[PDB]
């Protein structure tokens, strides 16, 4: 039981606006931020549903001032990961009552924290239905 | 010589069945068509607590027997027998009962089943797991 | 009004609480933890913290001391072997700074049992007469009947 | 954004009489923020904050319940006398609605150990 390695929603530098680690491989801030900077540097300023970083398929999207991440295994493809990443974007948008930017996330830090935990649970994909997550969470 | 020891006043409807709890014989429950089964003590005329065991009146009350089994069952004419835990006070599960008003329902002690009867002439046995 | 109700295991603390809240005599399990409930009596809303009396939990009561306006100490009047132990627990409880001004109400309980010690007997054994620093009262109770319970809530409300 | 010390500290009021679902839920959000933003909790204040929160489980509000699940898992390992929160989680877990159901099992089971395993089983089977 494992698909998603980690989820990060990063500003346009790779610094932690947010990350919640569905791996046990980053718990300390220094390394959680390093990871975040690492994934953001590869993936950014080339938007696609694919990136390969650290031998893992990284699926990412972007907004005005954020890049949104799911990191998962590379034995899969973008599309499986993408379903998590689409939930992540979508659910935060509907939850916060505003599209994902740094402003929406900061506006409601609580909605963001709770919403992401419903999407991924210890690296298993707990939820992937944006609607379900949003009802499930209370602001 | 069958003097009236105590009178219990609590039930506001037709008291269909009475059973004695086997963990305290001083306790019994009575089922009445008032949508409750009320657990009473001998000492107390009044029911010392009420359970709302069914929704269309309670025909029967039974305990699931034993030294470590606090259970009630309710049967009702809503076609259904309901299992309740008297310790936790929640309704453990609902049993389909019969395809017509459940006349009575009881617990088998040894076997994990509930045996119910209905006015459709049918008896059904349900696995209690 | 904030109330902490403690006593040794099996004294009748939860029975008391749910008699008060539900007018019902429930079938208890040992409380590994607390129960907390709000009870209305005569325009007062008592928030009662019933904290389990077995050893592991007994070690934890001190977290519930702070903010306590009154203390209900339940005693099983029928258990003579453990009365000294009750006395020991209660005495050092009386030394607790967070419990310093809290009203002290002892319930001598299971008064319904034939050999139950009397409230006077219990008062001597628990050393209640020697409390001069705050309000105390002892009340014979039977939590199953409800006897003495509201006399307790009454006394307490007059802190 | 935040300072871990101030937020871990002010949480201690829950342990006494105040339960205030709004205030406590906010304070909890702040804890989740300290971790999320990237900070490390101080153990004394954490241990204290954990014992305090369990009182907050009495009040059943879906946002407060939610805060409580994430915060106890994160604070579980950097806290003492956590065992008290099991009962409160079971109480929450049986309560019908996905907000309680799913998030509680996960928070409860994480804190739950072989002694406690037995307790969660009825609710788990359901």
């Amino acid at each position: 039981l494992y698909t998603v390695k980690a989820i990060l929603i990063l500003d346009n530098d790779g610094d932690r606006l947010f990350a919640k680690y569905y791996d046990d491989t980053y718990p300390s801030v220094k390394e959680q931020k390093a990871f975040e900077k690492n994934i953001f540097n590869k993936t950014h300023r080339t938007d696609s549903e694919i990136a390969l970083l650290e031998g893992l398929t990284v699926v990412y999207k972007s907004s005005i001032d954020l890049y949104f991440y799911v990191i998962g295994s590379s034995y899969e493809n973008e599309l499986m990961l993408m379903a998590v990443l689409n939930c992540l974007f979508d659910s935060l948008s509907q939850m916060l009552r505003k599209n994902v930017e740094k402003r929406a996330l900061l506006e409601n830090m609580e909605g963001l924290f709770l919403a992401v935990d419903e999407i991924v649970d210890g690296g298993v994909i707990l939820e992937s239905d944006p609607q379900q997550v949003v009802h499930r969470v209370a602001l | 010589k069958w003097s009236c020891s105590q009178v219990f006043e609590g039930h506001t409807h037709y008291v269909m069945q009475i059973v004695i709890n086997p963990k305290d014989n001083n306790q019994f429950a009575s089922a009445s068509l008032d949508r409750t089964i009320k657990v009473w003590q001998l000492g107390s005329s009044s029911p010392n607590f009420t359970l709302e065991g069914h929704e269309k009146g309670v025909n029967c009350i039974d305990y699931y027997s034993g030294g470590d089994k606090p259970y009630l069952i309710s049967g009702a004419d809503d076609r259904l027998v309901k299992i309740w835990d008297y310790q936790n006070k929640t309704c453990v599960q609902t049993l389909e009962g019969h395809a017509q008003n459940v006349s009575c329902a009881s617990f088998h002690p040894e076997l994990p089943i509930i045996i119910t009867g209905s006015e459709d002439g049918t008896v059904r046995i349900w696995h209690s797991s | 009004m904030r109330i902490l109700m403690v006593g040794l295991d099996g004294a009748g603390k939860t029975t008391v609480l749910y008699k008060l809240k539900l007018g019902e005599v429930i079938t208890t399990i040992p409380t590994i933890g607390f129960n907390v409930e709000t009870v209305q009596y005569k325009n007062i809303s008592f928030t009662v913290w019933d904290v389990g009396g077995q050893d592991r939990i007994r070690s934890l009561w001190r977290h519930y001391y702070r903010n306590t306006e009154g203390v209900i100490f339940v005693v099983d009047s029928n258990d003579r072997s453990r009365i000294g132990e009750a006395r020991e627990v209660m005495q050092r409880m009386l030394n607790e700074d967070e419990l310093r001004n809290a009203a002290w109400l002892v319930f001598a309980n299971k008064q319904d049992l034939p050999e139950a010690m009397s409230a006077a007997e219990i008062t001597e054994k628990l050393g209640l007469h020697s409390i001069r620093n705050r309000p105390w009262f002892i009340q014979a109770t039977c939590a199953t009947s409800g006897e003495g319970l509201y006399e307790g809530l009454e006394w307490l409300s007059n802190s | 954004h935040l300072e871990k010390s101030a937020v871990l500290q002010e949480a201690r009021v829950f342990n006494e009489t105040p339960i205030n679902p709004r205030k406590c839920a906010h304070i909890l959000t702040k804890i989740l923020y300290l971790i999320n933003q990237g900070e490390h909790l101080g153990t004394t204040e954490a241990t204290e904050a954990f014992f305090a929160m369990t009182k907050l489980f009495q009040s059943n509000d879906p946002t407060l319940r939610r805060m409580c699940y994430l915060t106890i898992k994160e604070m579980s390992c950097i806290a003492e006398d956590v065992i008290i929160v099991t009962s409160s989680l079971t109480k929450d877990m049986t309560g019908k609605e996905d907000n309680y159901r799913g998030p509680a099992v996960r928070a409860l089971c994480q804190i739950t150990d072989s002694t406690m395993l037995q307790a969660v089983e009825r609710y788990m089977k359901q």
